[PDB]
């Protein structure tokens, strides 16, 4: 699959060598471009998968997902042009190449064949990621939540590298379709418990696991808009999508190992979405409910069943895009108004109307209204849940209600109401605030009516 | 009450508590050769002993 | 006049050329797989009395 | 000095629709403002939007789902006709399995 | 690590004063001569893992 | 000094090195660690004031304790087994005290308290020279006698060298000192997977040599030697705190630069035995080194600290004396994983 | 330990035994090779950089010997690697070949008759 | 469009074929390698893990002053 | 030395209980022993007396952490009947770390010294029953 990794590398000198004032024409037109080759990959098989080479493979898993990464580039760069007019050249140049940078590391890491190279690309992410929030936020605690999103991440990974070069000792391959095709159970001892545990924390933190999400909070509000938008949409879903893989080597263990953390999933939903209920800044807002849809995922992915992956599939995707908008939707009132507190800006559907309608079908799409594919993966996955067990629905339930609470809530606190009479500096919606959210939005319809393309190699 | 205190508490803020006391342990020496080459000398004699009496 | 219509905007070819070279190293490293090729119990096939491989 | 350091004051918020009435947002300078729309009008809702969603619509079926089910209508006329069980608890043959030999 | 420069130029730069049994002035015999050569013949070649068994 | 004199002193501490590596006496061996420490005492007093001067005296100190019980060992060794080549090292007591003397050398923990106090009395160049150039010897001898090696001390000591360097990091605001550290961090790592393969402990200390001459030369480049004069250097040179920047992470160990190879390595090399146990603490205990080169790179790259009027005037003019190994050094330090199988080439 | 340290017939400082002679030498579009100029141009981007010189038309002729020294070592570099890994797999082949009883090739079992236990999801 | 962008399952098929031979024959050789190095390590008698002992071209094989060496 | 280690751990678990306590005091009292000699030397007392009272303290620490954690796991052993259990020697380190907070006078300290001891007892435990190795000897 070079056909999309070298246009990106291409991207670079492409940026590098543009005039000062066609960066991001460029950078855009040609992102664009590289979005609609990756939409290729969505012709999957039905019984195994595509084998590009010895290093290269597409399942019906990881085509979703870099199609979202793919698009999800040009989305970022619309959203960052603005607060970056001030900005001199050579930085801006910067900017857009630590963003390249995080996609090429993506691209290549939903398509590694061996686990130690997914580890690498995995683990990669990290440094356009930190650099972009340490340099290009606004607040003091951008260091800080530098320093959360780090350490959280490597305490987690290294155990991880650690159990994988025992496991290539042991079995001789880390090449994945060897690993599935050659499996064996593990036996009931504490040498496989720990290490399913090193296998099994790193995916956890990424989510992140209730009790292990601290750093999010930090590092999705105080990072600029592009690196919160490819925070909460695609680097959440290579904790998922590395515990869908790692997890053909678990079995039996995970019949009763994943007991803590499934109770962990469904109370800190229920914790996070409560939350959300009490929460001053509009982002932290965002956050939590990001936590608690991950909870969730968590859950699919670790009761095991051909729905339950399905589901998390799905909602993996509806997450990626439906946080991504709300992420973009609250950036525009800060830039308007400087602040993030969320009942400083009010009444503004009387200001911005349509503005208002993009806050509307974003929320609405939050709180998985049908036939959208969020709701197809929430029922899937509640549907899993209760085969699991039926009790699992009063707690799912509760998270139902909760959630819609929240979002109407976000909802009626910035758009109704009266609008403050001190702040008069709201000026009229821009065409690209408009264009941003309309490519938000449009493709999570159009994916609604053809879901298959979301479900998952289980489909 | 859990999560702006007690999840803190227990994960990041007790590794940077005891990184930071561990720091300040091991930096702080006043720089005197006396001091040092005497810790020398008990790290030999407990090598030759813990280690070096067990071939 | 062409001189300075290349000179900003030659950077426009870069992509495209990677996607052409990209597409080239990939039928390449297609080419080095062939140890298989026709000889599959599933799609095992006599030849055609024109065609030299069953794919590329 | 009563001060503590000599830096800049904090400069108010350009509006862009102040020198441009119709600035769209994307750039200060209206030709290249007004190409960055452009662009990303015609490449984002003209080429990948439609063009994409068409050729999503129109894939082959490549997971065999056409396929599997005229085997499987091929297979209940067969089955049905001559009495057999519609479908077999046991998907390999017992001939080819060799249990152990002693269970006690 | 080790550069084997002597082994690689045959200079010979301190090998003579490595072993007992080695071309003493005026012939004069180590106490343990023969003791030494024979472990030195008898280890020769076979390597250091196999030598001290 | 005379510049002809500084060559000659500079060729006669290469020359007990190479001595050293090239010997198959043991007498030999401690004669080239007499000459490397004759030539390198003059060296660490170049720049003549107090400071300096103490630093030499404890580093003499220090040195010639450990060649008194260098040569003990070889005597006692000698003693039991009339051998003068350096072998499997016949007796255990001889092979304690030869481990003890050598982590001596190299500053390895417990004996690691001088390498933070001469690293900060001498000159950048003279910190240069002394954690670069000085560790090939003592390394050499110890990969000669792997096999006789205990593997309790020696892990015990790497495990303790690893824990100390990232604890005194954690406390410095002076570089030269954090660079002090780090290096004693980095020789726990290379002395840890000694016992099961000298090839990773070379690799690794080829690797940790770039990325400290690339760290070295950045720091001369910007005439700063504290925490508070590095922060200037981005409204004077931005592309040096860049590069410094990276080469930092690279330090740190984070993927996909060239500093987590030798990590990964001996990791891999390690579990190969079973040996699980001690690689997860020591990647657990290098988290700290990281957290100290995250917080300079932020002091100095990733946020603008206050300036001065005055560095308007050193904006007119340019750097004369010019390092011509400073790129490769850089490119070395930090895109060089990829090429990871060319260390088969090492053994 | 050191595995190949004291294979005999080793030359001390050969860096390149004739034996090497008797494989493939890497192609000069070998990508590893091709990796190895990017990393000389990389050194001439910084050094442009780090001199205040324009930094992609500053020196042309630094640059390229810059590359010309990272290709010319490299290849020799690959060649050393291959030979190194020749080596270990040809010590390999022949250590099985003359120990067959640390090697023995057991009964080939078919999966219907091998008892797996199952475990089932539920 | 399966004309123009995409070729038969049989590419892939055997493709997957000639990968999966690959990988299976390079994880046996690694196991192999594993446990042909244990056994060097542990007899001492291959190729690998030679140790240098003293060269028997330095002795002295002269009358040394006394009979008896 | 390993004399000591070889002394506490040739006893069976859930047997002879005075022993196992004796022995593991001896062990803490080594250990601290160890402890204060590095103080006193990288940090003087100003006084052969205060010395002396230092030494001392940091010694009965230890011992009475190494006493108490023998004795009530080799108890806890043998009422429960279940040796080769890692939670009688969490049980144990959880009892050695509320004696340490008891002799810093601290809950805090107590608490965590309660938590880590418990759970790298429980570790050695498991690791002594798998086989872990924390100091492998080479293999290749
Ligand atoms: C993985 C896949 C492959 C990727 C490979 C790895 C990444 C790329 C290679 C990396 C090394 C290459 C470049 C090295 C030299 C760069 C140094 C530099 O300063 O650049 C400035 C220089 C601009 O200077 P100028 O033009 O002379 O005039 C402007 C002034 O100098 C104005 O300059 P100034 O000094 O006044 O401005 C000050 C500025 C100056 O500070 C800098 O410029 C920072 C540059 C540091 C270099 C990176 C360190 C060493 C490399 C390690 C990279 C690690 C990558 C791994 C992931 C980790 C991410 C770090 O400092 C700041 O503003 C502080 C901002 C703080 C941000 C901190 C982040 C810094 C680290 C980011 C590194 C990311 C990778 C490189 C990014 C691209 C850099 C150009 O940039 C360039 O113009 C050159 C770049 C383009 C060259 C390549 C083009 C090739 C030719 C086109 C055709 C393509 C052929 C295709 C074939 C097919 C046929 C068609
Ligand atoms: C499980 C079996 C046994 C395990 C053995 C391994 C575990 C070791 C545990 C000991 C922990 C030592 C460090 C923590 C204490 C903090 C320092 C302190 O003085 O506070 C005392 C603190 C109250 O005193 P404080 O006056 O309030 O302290 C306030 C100041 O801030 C504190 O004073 P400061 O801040 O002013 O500084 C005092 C100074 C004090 O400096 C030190 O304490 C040095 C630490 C070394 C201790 C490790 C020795 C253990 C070796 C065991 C070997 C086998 C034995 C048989 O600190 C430094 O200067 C740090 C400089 C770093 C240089 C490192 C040089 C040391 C050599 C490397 C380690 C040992 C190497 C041995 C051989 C090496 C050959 C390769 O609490 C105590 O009194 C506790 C003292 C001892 C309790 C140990 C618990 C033993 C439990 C055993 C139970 C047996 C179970 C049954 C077995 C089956
Ligand atoms: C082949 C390889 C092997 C080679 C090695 C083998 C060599 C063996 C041959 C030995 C032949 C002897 C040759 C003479 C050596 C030269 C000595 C010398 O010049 O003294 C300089 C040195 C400083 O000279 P200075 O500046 O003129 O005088 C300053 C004032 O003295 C002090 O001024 P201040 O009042 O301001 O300071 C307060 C005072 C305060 O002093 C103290 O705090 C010491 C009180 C500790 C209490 C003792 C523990 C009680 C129970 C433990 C019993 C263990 C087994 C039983 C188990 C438990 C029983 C229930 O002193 C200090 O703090 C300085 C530290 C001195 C402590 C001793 C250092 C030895 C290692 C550290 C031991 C720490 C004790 C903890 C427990 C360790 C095991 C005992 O003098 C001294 O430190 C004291 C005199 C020492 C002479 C006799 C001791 C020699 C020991 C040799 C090896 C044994
Ligand atoms: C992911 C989701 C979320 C997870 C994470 C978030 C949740 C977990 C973390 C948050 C909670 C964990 C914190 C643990 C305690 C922290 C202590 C502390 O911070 O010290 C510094 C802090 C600083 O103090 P300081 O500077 O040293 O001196 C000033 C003092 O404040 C001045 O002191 P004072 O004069 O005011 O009086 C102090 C005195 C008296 O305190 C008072 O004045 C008032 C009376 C309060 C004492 C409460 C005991 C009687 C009530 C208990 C009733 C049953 C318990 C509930 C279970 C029901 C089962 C159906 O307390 C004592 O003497 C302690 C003696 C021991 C009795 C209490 C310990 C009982 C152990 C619990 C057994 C549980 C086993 C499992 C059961 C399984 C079935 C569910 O210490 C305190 O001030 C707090 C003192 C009380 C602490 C003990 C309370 C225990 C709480 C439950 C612990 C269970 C969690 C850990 C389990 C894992 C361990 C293996
Ligand atoms: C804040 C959020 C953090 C993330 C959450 C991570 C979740 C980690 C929890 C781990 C899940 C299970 C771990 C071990 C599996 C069983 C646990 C044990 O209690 O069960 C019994 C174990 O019995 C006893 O409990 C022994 C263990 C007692 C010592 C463990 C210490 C637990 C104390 C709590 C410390 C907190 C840990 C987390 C730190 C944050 C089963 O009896 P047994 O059949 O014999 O053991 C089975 C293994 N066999 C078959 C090899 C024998
Ligand atoms: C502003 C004013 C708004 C209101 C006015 C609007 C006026 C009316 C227009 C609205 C249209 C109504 C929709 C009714 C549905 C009709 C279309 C439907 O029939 O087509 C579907 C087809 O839809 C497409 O399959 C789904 C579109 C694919 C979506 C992909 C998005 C493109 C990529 C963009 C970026 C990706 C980001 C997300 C990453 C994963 C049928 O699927 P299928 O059953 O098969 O067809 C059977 C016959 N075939 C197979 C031969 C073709
Ligand atoms: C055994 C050894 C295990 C070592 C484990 C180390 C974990 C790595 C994190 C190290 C953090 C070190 C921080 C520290 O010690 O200092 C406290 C520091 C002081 O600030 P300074 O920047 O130093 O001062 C600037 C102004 N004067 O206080 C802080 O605010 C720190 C803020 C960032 C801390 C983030 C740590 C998050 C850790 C997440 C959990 C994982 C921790 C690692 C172990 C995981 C458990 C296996
Ligand atoms: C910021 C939060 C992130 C925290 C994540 C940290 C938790 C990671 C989980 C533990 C990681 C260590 C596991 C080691 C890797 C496993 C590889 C393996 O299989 O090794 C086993 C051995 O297993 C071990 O040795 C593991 C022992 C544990 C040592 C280190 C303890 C680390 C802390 C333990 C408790 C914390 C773990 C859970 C924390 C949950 C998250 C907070 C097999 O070895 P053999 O000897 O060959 O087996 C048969 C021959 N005897």
């Amino acid at each position: 699959m070079l056909k999309i990794i070298i246009p990106t590398t291409m991207l670079l000198p492409m940026t590098w060598m543009s005039k000062h004032n066609m960066i991001w024409i460029n950078a855009t037109v040609h992102s664009l471009l590289i979005s609609l080759i990756s939409l290729s990959l969505l012709n999957q098989l039905g019984e195994n998968s595509l084998n590009f080479s010895l290093t290269f493979f597409s399942d019906s898993l990881s085509a979703p997902l870099l199609v979202l990464t793919t698009w999800l580039l040009p989305l970022m760069l619309m959203a960052s042009q603005s607060h970056l007019s001030k900005e001199t050249t050579t930085r801006k140049k910067l900017y857009i190449t630590m963003l390249i940078l995080l996609q090429l590391f993506l691209i290549m890491t939903f398509t590694a064949t061996e686990l130690i190279l997914f580890y690498i690309l995995f683990e990669a992410t990290l440094v356009p990621t930190l650099i972009i929030i340490t340099r290009w936020g606004n607040q003091t605690e951008r260091l800080n939540a530098g320093l959360y999103f780090l350490f959280y991440t490597l305490a987690g990974s290294l155990p991880l590298l650690v159990a994988l070069v025992y496991i290539q000792n042991t079995t001789g391959s880390l090449n994945f379709l060897i690993i599935h095709y050659w499996s064996h159970p593990l036996s009931n001892s504490w040498s496989n418990i720990f290490m399913w545990l090193a296998c099994i924390m790193a995916f956890m933190v990424k989510m992140p696991l209730y009790g292990l999400h601290l750093w999010l909070p930090k590092a999705h509000v105080e990072a600029p808009i592009a690196g919160s938008m490819v925070l909460a949409a695609v680097l959440l879903k290579l904790g998922g999508y590395g515990m869908m893989r790692i997890t053909t080597i678990l079995n039996p263990l995970t019949n009763y190992m994943a007991y803590p953390f499934l109770m962990l999933s469904m109370w800190g939903m229920i914790m996070t979405s409560s939350i959300c209920l009490r929460q001053t800044d509009l982002k932290s807002l965002i956050a939590y409910s990001s936590v608690s849809h991950m909870a969730l995922v968590i859950v699919a992915i670790m009761i095991q069943t051909p729905w339950s992956f399905m589901g998390a599939t799905a909602l993996m995707i509806a997450h990626g895009l439906t946080s991504s908008m709300l992420f973009c939707l609250a950036n525009t009132n800060y830039e308007r108004v400087h602040s993030r507190t969320m009942i400083l800006a009010r009444g503004l559907q009387t200001l911005l109307p349509l503005m208002a309608t993009w806050w509307l079908v974003a929320s609405l799409t939050n709180l998985a209204l049908p036939p959208s594919i969020n709701l197809i993966g929430e029922l899937f996955i509640i549907t899993a849940s209760f085969s699991w067990s039926n009790i699992t629905i009063i707690l799912m339930g509760m998270n139902m209600m909760i959630t819609a609470l929240y979002s109407l809530y976000m909802l009626i606190t910035t758009q109704r109401g009266k609008y403050t009479h001190h702040i008069n500096n709201i000026k009229p919606s821009f065409t690209r605030e408009n264009a941003l959210m309309a490519l938000h939005i449009l493709p999570l319809l159009l994916l609604t009516l053809n879901p298959k393309m979301i479900l998952g190699p289980l489909y | 009450l859990l999560d702006l205190i007690w999840l803190e508490t227990i994960l990041p803020k007790t590794t940077s508590f005891i990184q930071m006391k561990m720091s300040i342990m091991v930096s702080n020496q006043k720089g005197l050769i006396k001091l040092y080459f005497l810790s020398f000398l008990i790290t030999i004699m407990i090598s030759m002993t813990l280690f070096n009496y067990h071939e | 006049n062409v001189l300075q219509i290349v000179r900003d905007h030659w950077v426009h070819i870069l992509v495209p050329v990677g996607f052409v070279f990209g597409c080239y190293l990939d039928r390449r490293s297609d080419e080095k797989l062939t140890a298989f090729r026709n000889k599959s119990l599933l799609f095992k096939r006599e030849l055609r009395p024109n065609e030299e491989v069953t794919w590329k | 000095p009563t001060i503590r350091l000599q830096e800049d004051p904090d400069p108010e918020d350009e509006n862009l629709y102040e020198k441009n009435p119709d600035s769209h947002g994307y750039d200060k300078d209206p030709i290249v403002d007004l190409w960055n729309m452009r662009v990303v009008f015609f490449f984002g809702f003209s080429i990948v939007l439609v063009l994409g969603s068409t050729f999503v619509a129109y894939l082959p079926d490549y997971r065999m789902q056409e396929w599997a089910r005229r085997e499987a209508e091929r297979l209940v006329k067969y089955r049905e006709a001559n009495g057999l069980p519609l479908m077999e608890s046991n998907c390999f043959d017992p001939n080819k399995i060799q249990l152990p030999e002693d269970e006690d | 690590p080790f550069f084997d420069v002597q082994k690689r130029l045959g200079l010979d730069l301190d090998r003579w004063m490595t072993i007992q049994s080695a071309e003493q002035p005026h012939k004069i015999p180590g106490r343990c001569h023969a003791f030494e050569k024979e472990w030195i013949e008898c280890a020769h070649g076979i390597g250091g893992i196999r030598a001290e068994k | 000094m005379n510049p002809i004199i500084y060559t000659t002193l500079i060729m006669t501490v290469m020359s007990g090195t190479m001595l050293v590596m090239i010997s198959s006496h043991w007498l030999l061996i401690w004669i080239g660690f007499e000459m490397n420490l004759l030539a390198m005492i003059p060296v660490l007093m170049k720049n003549f004031n107090p400071r300096a001067t103490e630093a030499a005296t404890k580093y003499f100190l220090t040195q010639a304790t450990a060649s008194m019980m260098l040569m003990m060992a070889i005597i006692i060794n000698l003693l039991y087994s009339g051998q003068w080549t350096i072998t499997k090292m016949f007796n255990p007591v001889a092979m304690t005290m030869m481990t003890m003397a050598l982590a001596m050398k190299l500053g390895l923990s417990p004996f690691h308290f001088w390498v933070p106090e001469v690293t900060q009395g001498i000159s950048l160049q003279a910190g240069l020279l002394l954690l670069t150039w000085q560790k090939l010897a003592p390394l050499s001898v110890l990969c000669q006698i792997s096999q006789s090696i205990n593997p309790n001390l020696m892990l015990t000591m790497a495990m303790l060298s690893i824990l100390i360097g990232g604890w005194g990091g954690l406390n410095q605001t002076q570089l030269r000192k954090i660079m002090a550290y780090s290096s004693i961090a980095h020789m726990g790592w290379m002395t840890a997977v000694l016992p099961y393969n000298t090839t990773m402990t070379i690799l690794n200390l080829l690797i940790y040599i770039t990325m400290t001459l690339a760290m070295f030369m950045l720091l001369i480049h910007s005439s700063a030697t504290t925490t508070l004069s590095l922060s200037h250097t981005w409204n004077k040179m931005p592309v040096i705190t860049s590069l410094m920047m990276v080469t930092l992470l690279s330090m740190g160990g984070l993927p996909p630069l060239s500093g987590f190879m030798p990590k990964w390595m001996i990791i891999q090399e390690m579990t190969k035995n079973e040996s699980i146990i001690m690689p997860t603490l020591m990647a657990m205990t290098a988290l700290l080194n990281l957290y100290f080169y995250m917080r300079l790179a932020y002091s100095s790259s990733l946020t603008m600290f206050p300036s001065t009027n005055n560095m308007k005037m050193k904006w007119q003019f340019e750097h004369t004396k010019q390092m011509k190994l400073l790129p490769t050094m850089i490119v070395l330090s930090t895109l060089v994983l990829p090429m990871t199988p060319a260390l088969s080439s090492l053994n | 330990m050191t595995m190949m340290s004291g294979r005999p017939g080793r030359v001390p400082l050969q860096f390149l035994p004739n034996e090497a002679r008797s494989l493939p030498p890497p192609k000069l579009t070998d990508p590893r090779l091709v990796y190895m100029g990017f990393l000389g141009y990389c050194s001439g981007l910084i050094d442009n950089a780090i001199r205040r010189r324009p930094v992609v038309s500053a020196g042309l002729h630094r640059q390229l010997l810059y590359v010309t020294s990272f290709v010319f070592f490299g290849y020799y570099l690959l060649k050393r690697q291959d030979y190194m890994y020749a080596l270990r797999d040809h010590d390999m082949f022949a250590y099985v070949k003359s120990h067959p009883e640390d090697f023995p090739e057991k009964d080939k079992k078919t999966y219907g008759e091998i008892l797996e236990e199952f475990h089932p999801v539920r | 469009i399966a004309r123009t962008f995409y070729d038969g399952p049989e590419k892939n098929y055997e493709k997957t074929m000639a990968i999966l031979q690959i990988e299976a024959e390079k994880a046996e050789l690694r196991l192999k390698e594993l446990e042909v190095r244990r056994l060097m390590r542990a007899r001492g008698d291959g190729p690998w893990y030679q140790y240098p002992t003293i060269d028997k071209a330095l002795i002295d094989h002269s009358p040394k002053t006394t009979p008896d060496n | 030395a390993k004399t000591l280690l070889h002394k506490y751990s040739d006893i069976p678990e859930g047997t002879e209980c005075h022993r196992k306590a004796y022995a593991s005091t001896s062990i803490g009292g080594a250990t601290g022993l160890i402890v204060s000699a590095y103080s006193i030397a990288l940090k003087p007392p100003a006084s052969f007396l205060e010395g002396v009272a230092r030494t001392g303290r940091y010694t009965f620490t230890s011992a009475a952490i190494g006493a108490i954690f023998g004795l009530t796991s080799c108890i806890s052993a043998q009422v429960r009947e279940k040796p080769d259990d890692p939670l009688n020697y969490f049980i144990g380190g959880c009892a050695g770390g509320l004696t340490l907070g008891a002799r810093t006078r601290s809950y805090g300290i107590g608490a965590a010294a309660c938590a880590y001891m418990g759970l790298t007892a429980a570790l050695v435990k498991m690791g002594q029953l798998e086989g872990w190795q924390v100091f492998a000897e080479p293999k290749v």
